[PDB]
């Protein structure tokens, strides 16, 4: 799916955004031992 | 999609196209009872390790192998088997999964 101003995004990156509900990237924590997904 | 050997169709089995051998983590063959009526499989993941069970005779299952991936599997899919042996005009046989 595309990124949907009316079709804007987090703006800026999720590291310093203020709208986590609309930002597709969700901050997660590693569990019992895995790799950083992104 | 895939095609069955006996009474093949006009298509060819084509689900992946690789010019060279890609990186693999597990490649092993297994043998099962060909005269079995039903087969059962237990597939699941835990702590980044993929476990698999299989059984040819009887309802209870037995351990087959385990594989480490380090990632989290998300989706699964069953591709259609298209050939001229599972038709209605031929012998009455259907695919079940
Ligand atoms: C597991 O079994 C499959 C199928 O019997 C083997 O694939 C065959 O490999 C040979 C040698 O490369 C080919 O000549 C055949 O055409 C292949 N058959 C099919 C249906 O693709 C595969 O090599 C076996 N794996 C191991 C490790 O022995
Ligand atoms: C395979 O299955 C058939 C029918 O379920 C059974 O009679 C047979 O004992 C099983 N094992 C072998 C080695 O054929």
């Amino acid at each position: 799916k595309y990124r949907h101003w009316c079709r804007c995004s987090c703006l800026p990156d999720p590291i310093s955004t203020y709208s986590p509900n609309t930002c597709p990237q969700k901050k997660v924590v590693v569990g019992i031992g895995e790799h950083c997904p992104g | 999609h895939t095609v069955c050997k006996s009474k093949g169709s006009i298509r060819n089995e084509s689900w992946h196209i690789d010019s060279s051998e890609p990186l693999c983590l597990f490649k092993k063959n297994f043998t099962y009872n060909v005269s079995a009526d039903w087969l059962y499989f237990h597939f699941y993941q835990e702590r980044g390790v993929f476990y698999a069970y299989y059984a040819d005779v009887g309802m209870p299952t037995t351990f087959l192998f385990s594989l480490y991936l380090g990632t989290i599997l998300s989706h699964y899919y069953v591709m259609p088997l298209t050939c001229n042996a599972i038709s209605s005009n031929t012998d009455n046989e259907t695919l079940e999964y």
